[PDB]
């Protein structure tokens, strides 16, 4: 750092962009979210990390529905994620409105990235988004190509990932994922694998309240709020 | 009052006891010979002359004395530029004096070996590797460097956040150096007399030159005048002269020759530019806050001695430590044992460390470590 | 720069500086003896050492230019 | 440190620039008001009196804002002129839209929202003016109000803002009687409080400005007492002190 | 009138402290030793027994040693004692540390145990585990595998009695206690001051278990800022020597450091790091329960009326420090003596709190605003 | 306007030991050097007649051994 | 990095200026809320009567719409602005959609207004953490809270302002399914929780109740006293 971090406008003598890197750091404050993409479908798992018994579990939204075929998991600032999540929800519906078809997971990730990129364009909606967003979004959906999982980052950079981890314990989760992931993994096998990795990397015991799971598969729709099966899958493992 | 009287009576009894209690051939023949034996004050010869030698000697603060050789001496044995002992009464060089050892400089040499292996230092493989080829491999196997015709850096500066492990690595090099290690006392170099410390720095290099291949560790370089504001007040003038004397002896007009210098500073920015310039110190090995693999390794090494359940996950504990120096990771391990001692459980459990992780980092006023803000999840 | 510390001071160092000035000023008119001196900072040096002819020669060393750097490497 | 921008928030959640402006009101002429059953009053200290100054302008610290409302200003002189105009504008704008005199609390809330905005927006400094509002509205009857540079407002049976406010508030809290103010008694309380707060000796008529608002025949009749009316009240206070002599 | 017995005990103790040669061998040594003996450094050792000795006059003549008790103790840097005239080494080297270091050692602690302190029980637990517990039961630490924490910092607002915990440690410590202020290293001479820091530590190692208290550490080490004007504090060099002693190569042996600062933020990060201050203790301003114990302890040895309500004073006013409580108790006694009543009424305590708290004015308009 | 010509004049016409003692002259580097000047005056006033001091050249301080902590 | 600038991040990853705004909420008077089967109730503290000052003007609990009421903790003026904007939106939602505002919508609207101030310099993040309690159409009672950070959450029961943490710890033990069993028992739970951090003042409480079928009513001071006495009797019975 050493100065040159005052704005995304300034460039480092090294040529690095500070502030964009600082926003990448904000994701670490987030709870870990693990997504695995398999031929049967894409599985998303998250650590709810409920702060108090009194607070309602539903209000913390770590896994949200962008559309019937697409689901998203967010690690990072809650408010920033909401602006990006709304754009993805409007865009999937607008693509349906203009083209009478379901938007591909990659195209939604690209569309969301376009707003994320405008950290400081200086032309678009002036007085809005003067800083980089601090949220990393995992988009898991089944499109015409097939099940696809895409990771976006605060810098507008997106990639297709067979398995990925975001948030605190992402680094630990990725190392575990490389050992566990294989091309022929079934969605059921992947769902068990994701929670096993989540249990190892979360300090609290993996009780049903602690973990929220989601799965999108070609035959069914979003189906990304397994409810009371959170207890069933955990007990079997 | 009666209890106070008992103590007063006890004191009176002690007073009665004290009052009642009240109611080698070297010291023989040798002393009679020893008292007549004369003294020979030390002095340093500067020159010699033809015919009567008339060697002229500066006593050490007194005067240039034209003293003839003593009758019972060999003229050849007395030499120009040799310390000698001159009797005050006979005003002659009764016996020559061996060269001054200058023990304070000798004391700084480590002599003993600190018992720390490189294995104990953890999470800095790259920093260890950089030190190995400026400290151990060039000295142990100079042939490889010669084959590429590449000289070793011959200088190293270790800088990093406090508690990173810079000194721990240095003691580890001392354990396996196989060459003289000269730890330097920074306060010793500063001295009451003007430039007295600068004289010591010349001696430090002279001692280093006499030994073959040696490493000098200037820990806390900031103490050795590692800045050159050199303002008009010149409060640091005596130290600034000491710093410059180190710089010239280090490099310029024939440098270390066989001396490798290791300098460790918590604040690198304060160091004077001339010292920072390479040649004096070619390598710049900055130690860095350990990454998650390093944080797990430091936890494992520190906790290996402690008795704990075999199922503890250091990876989770290291993850919970976002930016922790090695000393703070050691502080978590010791604190976790202290909580088990408080509850009197001989074998500690994962929970004890988590309480310590909160205590060592979050409980300290880091503020970032303790979260009251919902802001991000 | 000559210290203005009152009473106790590093008087000896100023005396050494004066001795060099004494040899340089109004002495060594013969060019048989010449002195080369170097400093990382010229700012500390007193104006007296340069004087008018005591150390008239100046040899500024510039930081290496791009052409120079390729040759130096 | 955390000063300059009204926008910056100190690590203790404190807006120093707003706090500095609220403290600044102290360097201003004393302004005090008493709710007074069957009336309401505003009293001010006419500072900076000089032989050459004409004082031709009617009033100086007391400005009417409507047929049934008035305010006394203590703060930066220029900011006061800006706020008084806006308060007058809001009063007529409500009358144009609803054809009824603006309820007093609303006029105060509206200026307070404008004052509040200056604190939340980076470019401007927080207003340095604090003012007292006297008026009668059908919804809540005779009322008295205080506004702060922070934009906070309150309704006070009695309060003071300029100069030695704490001394007046302490004197007012003991002397004031709830429901028994009876206008003429309230005027006496003001002259006595003014004598204590002002370092001026004898409280001469020129130094004091008194404005009284009463509802007569269904119409508010805001009046600024003339010097002769002020003089008789001062003589009565002096005579009362003479009666107090020996007994005290 | 039991005071006379107590005064007698003190006088008797002083008398006891006040009351605390060979036929031929000693007389021969007495003859050998000069009436005046000058102590000087040993520079070189020679087998002939004539060893070079450095002196203030710098006469380094080789001088014979004839020490009856032992002459094998000679070492480089030892301060040998020499005859004023002959200059021969008289005998066993003098072994006394520098005078400034001797003043720090404390043998008597005025305060008693942790009983006087009330409501700092969590703070007492930390100091005990770091200081008293390792010495009393060394086995527990070895079994855990933990090495006992050796350094503590007490940081609190003024009057939270951080020093009182230190005085309590002195009352019940096996270890020799060296009490040195952080502001006691102002040596004018260049050098010397960093050397004094080395001297305090060498003495602590010599005395084996030792506890070092450095009250007001802010003066010795703060920020480590650059020379700037060029005055050059040299205090930074002194702090660096302390930093070296605490964890700078070698080891600290068995010496424990307790340090107290009103402000901890100013203190430089390197000094306040694990390895120099493994355990950190915070003294907060007393709350309610802590205040009750302190108010009781201060009023325990004074006449108390039934009318006085200790709870009312504590609950009504919040912000008073533990020291402030003691001042209220002393002031209340004086308030009663004005009315010539030895017994203290509730009214006296109420008047006392007002008088003590007149200099503490805090807050601005932060009332209507929030 | 003639204050110092009068101040010097008082020194010329004085029978006292009017060491005008402008604030900065023989004064050395010091912090709070007001005592050194006054102490000399008391002794001189005692030696002859009460001495008189004129405060001018008030740059006695601002010495090299001077500077507040921050 | 730097604390001063809403948009500069920190090397750790924190917008400190936003966190500094949360401090103003803590310095505000304590306010508590509970979700009841038919009587969502919010409690307020620190009436702090100032002698010659009228207390109609102080309004810590302000209704936004018929089905939704709100209690603010933090700077008073900033709260007045947020309450008014929420009030306008509630009416606008009825004009845009002829259905009453669901409680979640108004909390999302308040969160969005708060986030918009956080996004750019030239604006100060609002220093309030309002608690919004109401019954939505379909008669479901709900309680939500909004942080100054612009985040919003749904809470069965929560506390904000000075000593909020203490009240929450009390609710963690006290709040039970039985406690919300009766309308009076829910009012009692707010009074008991408020009493712990309200000091012994007792009078310094202004609990307000939403019937979820009727309208918000501020409880009469005498009615509040009767509940306080009933709580004291129950405590004596337990002894
Ligand atoms: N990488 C590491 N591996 C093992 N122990 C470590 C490591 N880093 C720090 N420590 C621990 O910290 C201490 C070592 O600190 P060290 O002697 O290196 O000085 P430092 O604090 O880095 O130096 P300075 O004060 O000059 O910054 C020991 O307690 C050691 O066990
Ligand atoms: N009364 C006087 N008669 C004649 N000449 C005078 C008189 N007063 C002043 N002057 C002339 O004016 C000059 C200026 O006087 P002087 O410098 O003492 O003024 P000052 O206002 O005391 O300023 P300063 O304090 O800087 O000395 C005198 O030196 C003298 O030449």
């Amino acid at each position: 750092r050493s100065e040159y971090d005052r704005g995304v406008n300034t460039f480092s003598p090294e040529g690095r962009l500070f502030q964009v890197e600082y926003a990448i750091e904000a994701i670490k404050l987030g709870s870990t979210a693990i997504g695995i993409q398999t031929s049967e479908g894409v599985c998303l798992a998250v650590e709810k990390r409920i702060t108090s018994p009194l607070m309602e579990p539903s209000s913390i939204e770590k896994i949200v529905e962008i559309d019937a075929h697409i689901g998203c998991a967010m690690s990072g600032l809650i408010a920033d994620a909401k602006t990006l999540i709304d754009k993805a929800r409007v865009e999937t519906q607008n693509h349906w409105f203009t083209y009478n078809e379901t938007m591909t997971v990659e195209s939604v990730t690209q569309a969301v990235s376009n707003l994320a990129l405008q950290f400081g364009e200086e032309d678009a909606d002036p007085g809005a988004m003067s800083r980089p967003f601090g949220v990393a979004l995992l988009f898991g959906g089944v499109d015409e190509k097939g099940p696809q999982l895409f990771h976006m980052d605060p810098s507008g950079t997106f990639v297709q990932c067979d398995a990925r981890a975001i948030g605190s314990a992402s680094e630990g989760a990725q190392s575990s994922l490389q050992e566990v992931y294989h091309k022929s993994m079934t969605l059921k096998e992947a769902i068990k694998s994701s929670l096993i990795i989540l249990k190892q990397v979360m300090e609290e015991k993996l009780n049903a309240t602690n973990i929220e799971l989601a799965t999108v598969q070609p035959g069914q729709n979003f189906h990304m709020f397994t409810k009371e099966e959170l207890e069933e899958v955990i007990k079997d493992i | 009052d009666d209890i106070q009287q008992l103590l007063k009576k006890i004191n009176e009894l002690t007073g009665i006891k004290e009052s009642d209690t009240g109611l080698l051939a070297a010291d023989k023949q040798t002393l009679q010979s020893e008292q007549p034996l004369q003294v020979a004050r030390c002095t340093k010869i500067i020159n010699a002359d033809s015919e009567d030698p008339k060697y002229i000697i500066n006593v050490k603060q007194f005067a240039k004395f034209v003293v003839d050789l003593s009758d019972q001496v060999a003229p050849t044995d007395i030499e120009e530029g040799m310390r000698v002992g001159v009797d005050r009464n006979k005003y002659q060089i009764h016996i020559p004096l061996p060269p001054k050892i200058d023990p304070t400089v000798t004391m700084m040499q480590v002599e003993e070996k600190p018992d720390v292996t490189y294995s104990d230092v953890g999470g800095c493989k790259e920093q260890i590797e950089k030190l190995r080829e400026v400290v151990e491999t060039p000295l142990l196997h100079p042939e490889r460097f010669v084959n590429l015709g590449i000289e070793p850096p011959k200088g190293v500066l270790l800088f990093g956040p406090p508690g990173t492990g810079k000194t721990l690595c240095a003691r580890a090099v001392a354990n396996r150096t196989d060459a003289c290690f000269i730890r330097v006392i920074g306060s010793e170099l500063v001295q009451k007399y003007v430039g007295e410390g600068a004289r010591m720095v010349r001696e430090l290099f002279e001692m280093a030159r006499t030994k073959k291949a040696c490493l000098i560790f200037f820990d806390e370089i900031d103490a050795i005048g590692g800045a050159r504001f050199d303002d008009g007040a010149g409060g640091d003038n005596e130290v600034q002269r000491t710093m410059l004397e180190l710089i010239n002896q280090l490099d310029g007009f024939d440098p270390r020759g066989n001396i490798k210098v290791l300098m460790a500073t918590n604040r690198p920015d304060t160091l004077d530019p001339a010292l920072m310039r390479p040649g004096r110190l070619d390598r710049k090995i900055e130690f860095s806050l350990p990454d998650l693999e390093g944080r797990t390794h430091i936890f494992k090494i520190h906790a290996r001695s402690m008795s704990v359940e075999r199922d503890i996950r250091f990876e989770l504990l290291a993850r919970l430590c976002p930016n922790s120096t090695g000393a703070e990771i050691r502080s978590v391990c010791t604190e976790a044992g202290m909580f088990a001692i408080r509850a009197r459980r001989k074998i500690a459990t994962e929970k004890d460390f988590l309480e310590a992780v909160n205590k060592v980092i979050k409980s300290y006023a880091k503020f970032s470590a303790t979260p009251r803000y919902m802001t991000y999840n | 720069k000559r210290f203005d510390s009152e009473k106790a001071g590093d008087r000896e160092v100023q005396r050494t500086m004066l001795e060099l000035l004494n040899q340089l000023d109004g002495f060594q008119p013969n060019t048989q003896v010449k002195v080369i001196a170097a400093t990382n900072r010229v700012d500390i040096l007193d104006p007296a050492l340069l004087r008018s002819g005591r150390l008239d020669r100046k040899i500024e060393f510039p930081m290496p230019n791009e052409e120079a750097r390729a040759r130096i490497m | 440190r955390y000063d300059s921008r009204t926008t910056i928030f100190s690590p203790e959640g404190r807006l120093y620039q707003v706090e500095y402006a609220m403290e600044a009101i102290g360097h201003a002429g004393t302004c005090l008001g008493i709710l007074a059953n069957d009336g309401v009053l505003l009293a001010a200290e006419r500072r900076n009196i000089h032989k050459l100054l004409d004082e031709v302008f009617f009033s100086e610290k007391i400005y009417k804002l409507n047929e049934d409302m008035a305010c006394s200003v203590a703060g930066i002189t220029s900011d006061a002129n800006v706020l008084t105009n806006e308060l007058r504008l809001i009063a007529q704008r409500y009358l144009l839209q609803y054809q009824e005199p603006i309820p007093c609390e609303q006029l105060v809330t509206a200026l307070c929202d404008i004052k509040q905005a200056y604190t939340q927006f980076g470019g401007k400094r927080p207003f340095g003016v604090s003012l007292l509002y006297i008026g009668w509205d059908k919804h809540y009857g005779f009322q008295l109000y205080q506004s702060d540079p922070s934009g906070n407002y309150g309704g006070w049976k009695a309060t003071c803002i300029g100069n030695n406010s704490a001394a007046a508030v302490s004197m007012l809290k003991q002397d004031y009687k709830e429901g028994e103010m009876t206008l003429k008694s309230a005027l006496a309380l003001a002259i006595k409080v003014l004598n204590k707060t002002m370092d001026v000796s004898k409280l001469s008529a020129e130094k004091v400005e008194i404005a009284t608002l009463t509802r007569e025949n269904g119409k508010t009749v805001i009046r600024v007492l003339k010097q002769k009316e002020v003089e008789q009240l001062i003589k009565k206070h002096e005579e009362e002190e003479a009666k107090a002599e020996r007994e005290k | 009138l039991e005071r006379i017995k107590d005064y007698l005990l003190m006088e008797e103790e002083f008398i006891r402290n006040q009351e605390q040669k060979q036929e031929e061998e000693r007389s021969k040594v007495d003859d050998l030793r000069g009436t005046p003996m000058s102590v000087g450094t040993l520079e070189e050792i020679i087998d002939d027994n004539h060893a070079i000795v450095s002196t203030s006059v710098g006469s380094e003549h080789y001088v014979s040693i004839l020490s009856f008790v032992d002459k094998d103790l000679l070492e480089p840097g030892c301060s040998v004692l020499l005859n004023h005239k002959v200059h021969a080494v008289i005998g066993v080297l003098m072994d006394d540390t520098d005078p400034l270091v001797t003043v720090m050692k404390v043998e008597k602690a005025p305060q008693e145990t942790y009983a006087d302190i009330g409501g700092l029980d969590n703070q007492i637990q930390e100091i005990k585990e770091s200081v008293e517990l390792p010495l009393t039961h060394p086995e527990y630490y070895e079994e855990m595998g933990i090495k006992p924490p050796k350094g503590v910092i007490l940081y609190g607002p003024p009057g939270t009695g951080k020093t009182l915990l230190a005085k309590a440690v002195a009352n019940q410590t096996s270890a020799t206690f060296l009490r040195v202020v952080g502001s006691e290293l102002i040596q004018k001479y260049l050098g010397d001051g960093p050397k004094l820091v080395r001297e305090l530590f060498r003495v602590a190692e010599e005395h084996a278990p030792s506890i070092v208290f450095i009250d007001e550490i802010d003066a010795i080490g703060t920020k480590r800022y650059d020379s700037n004007s060029g005055g050059e504090r040299e205090i930074q060099r002194t702090m660096l020597e302390l930093l070296n002693q605490l964890d700078g190569f070698d080891s600290r042996g068995d010496v424990k450091v307790i340090m107290a600062t009103n402000r901890i933020e100013t203190l430089d990060p390197a000094l306040i790091r694990p390895g120099r201050i493994d355990r950190k203790i915070e003294f907060p301003l007393p709350d309610e329960k802590t205040k009750k114990r302190i108010f009781q302890i201060h009023t325990s040895r004074m006449t108390l009326a039934d009318d006085v309500t200790l709870d009312d004073l504590i609950m009504a006013k919040d912000d008073l420090s533990g020291a402030d409580i003691k001042a209220i108790c002393t002031e209340a006694g004086l308030m009663a003596l004005r009315e010539r009543r030895m017994k203290v009424t509730n009214e006296d305590f109420k008047k006392s709190k007002e008088n003590v708290l007149y200099k503490k004015q805090e807050g601005t308009p932060e009332g209507l605003y929030l | 306007c003639g204050k110092t010509m009068l101040a010097k004049a008082v020194a010329h016409h004085t029978t006292a030991a009017f060491i005008r003692v402008v604030g900065s002259e023989f004064v050395q580097k010091y912090l709070g050097e007001g005592p050194r000047m006054v102490r000399d005056v008391f002794r001189l006033a005692k030696e002859n007649a009460p001495a008189i001091i004129f405060i001018d050249e008030i740059d006695a301080i601002a010495t090299k051994r001077f500077d507040a902590q921050t | 990095s730097y604390d001063r600038a809403i948009t500069v991040f920190s090397p750790d990853g924190h917008l400190f200026q936003v966190e500094y705004a949360q401090e103003a909420v803590k310095k505000g008077s304590t306010a508590v809320g509970v979700r009841g089967r038919d009587i969502v109730v919010l409690g307020v503290e620190k009436k702090s009567v100032a002698k010659l000052q009228d207390e109609r003007t102080v309004r810590k609990i302000c209704a936004l719409d018929d089905n939704v009421c709100m209690a603010f903790a933090g700077l008073t003026a900033d709260a007045r602005i947020v309450i008014n904007r929420a009030r306008v939106e509630c009416q606008s939602h009825r004009l845009t959609v002829e259905d009453p505002v669901t409680v979640e919508y108004i909390t999302r609207y308040i969160a969005s207004l708060k986030q918009r101030y956080t996004q750019s310099n030239g604006r100060r993040p609002f220093g309030i953490s309002a608690l919004i309690v109401g019954f939505d159409f379909d008669g479901t009672p709900r309680l939500y809270q909004t942080d100054p950070s612009g985040t919003y959450h749904a809470w069965k029961a929560n506390a904000i302002g000075r000593g909020a943490k203490s009240v929450r710890e009390f609710l963690e033990k006290n709040y039970t399914d039985e406690a919300i069993e009766t309308d009076d028992l829910t009012i009692k739970l707010v009074i008991k929780a408020l009493l712990e951090v309200v000091q012994s003042g007792g009078k310094n409480i202004e609990l307000a109740v939403m019937r979820r079928d009727q309208s918000l009513k501020i409880l009469n001071p005498e009615e509040i006293e009767k509940y306080v006495a009933e709580i004291e009797k129950e405590k004596e019975e337990n002894e």
